[PDB]
């Protein structure tokens, strides 16, 4: 098990850890901070949220993710079928020892405290000296944004359905509720188009205006449904806006190189994602080294 | 010079005139740091008695 | 010593935070008493000096006083706003201090009222004094005095409730031993506001007078052992405030109380525990419990303050990375220099 | 490098010195960045206090 190339361990650890915390990071930190149009405030909120989460929750998640990855490789190797030559008498003993060993497993307690400082200093940097690192952060942001966008599209498609061109090709007819949601979508489209910087939250008078336009179409919709549709529409619109920001920020490295703070192309999100990506690389390497050295002796002792 | 001296002796006018994010942040940071310094001295002296 | 810094921290916290958002996180000692219930005598006994004004049945305490007991080379009392030291070892200075305190009480009174809600911090130093912070409050009057404001009773109740709002505040109820618990509203309020009793402490005054009144031993034992009272507190203590005279010396009262309890038949009969009497036992128990709670609370506050300051510094860097933080005075100096530069230009 | 990529330990081209120097160079880069961050943040406040 220790005769595996470090690269394979790092790739698995990085992907597992990133997916384990991507939802929490984006939803609970990025989204609340992105609402404000003030960069300094936006940055201040991100830093406060990062400190609070990292000091208490980050080491626990990293330990669980690293232990789970070790469990996957170890348990699989215990039960890898070596073709027709695989023996079956030893499999029962292997599984019994595996379960007992897992129960006795105990990760180092001092690793959590040490790693807390390690990633704290790693994330404290705010300078990207490499052009390729900036490009890598853009690509990493695009992949993460596309995954979230696809989930948002799936929810929107479920509530509405396929396009009239597409539904004609597939011979599918929208339900009465689906058509109601489609009309609400058009209303929200015009509202967002007129006010390109509308706040995320809603107001009662806005609901009344939307409802009256629906009544003009002979459609009655409860305020709760309008709020739910608005939330999904705003999320989709914000993701598309971020994608446009990524395209503008693609050639913004040269501007950032001269510290063009006065320039409106303040790619704060790109810098923040680059810090996360750099932190993940350090965390993956550190966990790989700890797995290869620290916990091997404990595994042997328990066996 | 005369106007500045009169303004200096009246802190209330300064408070009305000095209203801004930078002003409030500096004042709050000074107060919080002063409280924290007192807390550190109190904690250290308490723990050094034993 | 240590309590001097703790008292200073509380004062600055009150000035910084007008609301009790942060002030309700530290332990405090709250004292509530009735009229002629010996509340002043008990506070004077703990302070080992009669510093409050005395009156023939009149509520001289017209304004709350924050009495802080600390460690000092001499037994002296110092005002927070005044540097004039008063030596409590001399009776002449004690009388002058009482007049000064009464004058401060009258000065702080606003228009249309008789008792002001403002609290005056008083640092009473002395060698061997217990390191704790006490709060003096006006006595609760069953009938509103004609010479006082109609809202004086409401103001006293509001101040007591505001002080008791702190979940870590220690309740110190003071009443009279010659009056039954059903005839006083303060004891009912204390029990109602603390259903758990994890911090309630009851102090009974004029125990010698109650004993001379042939009080029933069952009622006294139930009060001390917490049987008659539905609330279950940590403990109960009884102290003797003398014969009730407003001119008796503290030392004579304390010596008489010790002799009275030593020769008391109730204690020698084991009806009441020997460690549940005298002011020394009560002061030591209160000081140790209060200090331990303070130690835990101050550690949490220090970490919270450090984190809060870090957030403020981070916001400053994000918004103003190339600027320097200056106070109101320094900004005035910088502004005038820029004006002079523009004059020259 | 191509031989090292396949872990050709049996090959006599055991460039141990190159690996050791690469470790030193990587350590220097990390140390320089860490010291830069400490200088920019940790010691600025102490300098201001002493002034």
């Amino acid at each position: 098990l220790s005769q595996v190339t470090p690269k394979h361990w790092e790739e698995i650890l990085q992907q597992s850890l990133w997916e384990r915390v991507s939802t929490h990071v984006i939803e609970n930190i990025y989204l609340p901070a992105a609402q404000t149009m003030n960069s300094g405030t936006f940055n201040t909120t991100v830093d406060i949220k990062l400190k609070q989460w990292t000091d208490k929750q980050l080491p626990n998640k990293a330990v669980e993710v690293a232990w789970e990855t070790l469990q996957e490789e170890f348990s699989r190797f215990m039960t890898e079928p070596k073709g027709k030559e695989h023996d079956d008498i030893f499999d029962k003993l292997k599984e019994a020892v595996k379960e007992e060993s897992i129960k006795r497993h105990k990760w180092n307690d001092f690793a959590e405290d040490s790693l807390r400082v390690i990633q704290h200093n790693a994330l404290e940097d705010r300078s990207i000296s490499d052009k390729q690192q900036w490009d890598a952060a853009i690509y990493f942001m695009e992949e993460a944004l596309q995954a979230r966008l696809k989930d948002t599209e799936n929810a929107i498609e479920n509530m509405v359905g396929p396009d009239w061109k597409k539904r004609w090709l597939y011979w599918k007819n929208r339900t009465q509720e689906q058509c109601v949601h489609n009309e609400t979508k058009n209303e929200l489209e015009k509202m967002l188009k007129c006010n390109e910087e509308h706040p995320a939250y809603l107001a009662s008078d806005e609901i009344t205006t939307v409802r009256k336009n629906l009544e003009s179409r002979g459609v009655e919709v409860d305020p709760s449904l309008i709020k739910d549709t608005w939330h999904q529409v705003y999320r989709r619109h914000f993701l598309k806006t971020a994608l446009n920001h990524c395209n503008l920020c693609r050639r913004g490295f040269y501007y950032y190189q001269r510290h063009f703070v006065d320039s409106e192309l303040e790619c704060n999100d790109v810098v923040l994602f680059w810090r996360i990506q750099r932190m993940l690389a350090i965390t993956a390497n550190t966990l790989r080294q700890q797995l290869t050295n620290t916990e091997v002796r404990r595994l042997e002792k328990n066996v | 010079k005369e106007v500045l001296e009169d303004f200096a002796e009246d802190g209330e006018k300064k408070i009305k005139l000095l209203t801004g994010k930078r002003v409030q942040l500096a004042e709050d940071l000074k107060k919080v740091r002063e409280i924290q310094e007192k807390l550190d001295a109190f904690i250290e002296a308490l723990h050094q008695e034993k | 010593s240590l309590i001097d810094m703790y008292s200073e921290v509380l004062d600055v916290l009150s000035d910084y935070d007008a609301s009790y958002n942060t002030q309700d996180h530290l332990p405090r000692v709250v004292v509530v008493g009735d009229q002629s219930a010996g509340k002043t005598s008990v506070l004077e006994m703990i302070a080992q000096a009669r510093i409050f004004p005395r009156g023939s049945g009149e509520m001289m305490t017209r304004s709350p006083v924050k009495v802080t007991l600390s460690e000092g080379p001499h037994h002296v009392a110092l005002f927070k706003d005044s540097s004039r030291e008063f030596d409590l070892t001399k009776e002449e200075d004690l009388a002058a201090l009482r007049h000064e305190i009464e004058l401060r009480m009258r000065k702080n009174v606003k228009e249309g009222c008789t008792v002001s809600p403002e609290t005056i911090s008083l640092n009473v130093k002395g060698p061997g004094l217990q390191r704790m912070v006490l709060v003096d409050l006006p006595g609760v009057i069953n009938t509103v005095t004609s010479g006082m404001a109609p809202d004086t009773k409401e103001t006293i109740f509001s101040i007591s409730k505001a002080y008791m709002q702190n979940p870590n505040a220690i309740i110190l109820c003071i009443q009279d031993g010659s009056v039954d618990a059903e005839r006083s509203i303060v004891t009912d309020l204390v029990s109602q506001m603390d259903p758990h009793g994890r911090r309630t402490i009851f102090v009974l005054t004029k125990v010698d007078l109650a004993e001379k009144n042939v009080a029933s031993p069952s009622r006294i034992q139930q009060i001390i052992e917490g049987k008659l009272f539905p609330m279950k507190a940590l403990g109960y203590f009884a102290v003797v405030t003398g014969k009730g005279n407003s001119s008796e010396s503290i030392e004579a009262i304390r010596e008489y109380e010790e002799e009275f309890f030593q020769n008391s038949k109730l204690l020698k009969t084991s009806m009441l525990k020997a460690h549940q009497v005298t002011t020394r036992n009560l002061s030591l128990a209160v000081s140790d419990c209060f200090w331990k709670m303070v130690r835990e609370s101050v550690e949490q506050q220090a970490d919270s303050f450090k984190a809060t300051r870090f957030n403020l510094e981070t916001e400053w860097k994000n918004n103003y990375p190339r600027l320097r933080e200056l106070d109101r005075n320094e900004l005035f100096e910088k502004a005038k220099n820029e004006i002079l530069d523009e004059v020259i230009s």
